[PDB]
């Protein structure tokens, strides 16, 4: 979807692995803010909007 | 009350201790006011800030 209507997904009641999301080698743009991309593994979210 | 200066002196070293523990539950600024928190969520070049 484009900028102005962006699209608000609801990601919950499913088991993260972000792991081989981080080992992609194809992103031109990766960067987080509010916690190591790398401890994303460790915690545990809901209600997380895509 | 008669006794008033004894329970004054107790409950001022009650008050102090209370403050001091409840100051722990401050963020002082950080995003957090809980050291695991930050342990467990951030990278260490921020973590340490």
């Amino acid at each position: 979807a484009s900028v102005y209507a962006w699209n608000r997904k609801r990601i919950s009641n499913c088991v993260a692995d972000y792991s081989v999301l981080y080992n992609s080698a194809s992103f031109s743009t990766f960067k987080c803010y509010g916690v190591s991309p790398t401890k994303l593994n460790d915690l545990c979210f809901t209600n997380v909007y895509a | 009350s008669a006794l008033g200066k004894l329970q004054d002196v107790v409950n001022q070293n009650a008050q102090a201790l209370n403050t001091l523990v409840k100051q722990l539950s401050s963020n002082f600024g950080a995003i957090s006011s809980v050291l695991n928190d930050i342990l467990s969520r951030l990278d260490p070049p921020e973590a340490e800030v």
